[PDB]
């Protein structure tokens, strides 16, 4: 249950990150 | 890890970039309901 | 080139993700969308 909200943790931080540099990359 | 999640969680947070919502767990329901009902 | 996201969009997607690897639902989205009424709904 530890390991379960760190891994949440990364998928969400990978996602979101991803989410940014995509509409960085669409916009321009 | 469930397939599908990253694109679903992802997906989203492009749409919170793309229309600046005012309130974001309420553009939530509206936008995996939309996504729901797309197919 | 340089954006950013609200506060609180991390942290309310973590709160989805660690409830969907708790429960491992079949269905992601209709997931999400219960989950996120819930959010809504309680106030």
């Amino acid at each position: 249950d530890a390991e379960l909200v760190r891994l949440s943790k990364r998928l969400v931080e990978n996602a979101v990150l991803k989410a940014v540099q995509q509409y960085l990359e669409e916009t321009q | 890890i469930p397939p599908g999640l990253t694109e679903l969680l992802q997906g989203y947070t492009v749409e919170v970039l793309r229309q600046q919502p005012p309130d974001l767990v309420e553009f939530a329901v509206e936008y995996f309901t939309r996504l729901r009902e797309a197919r």
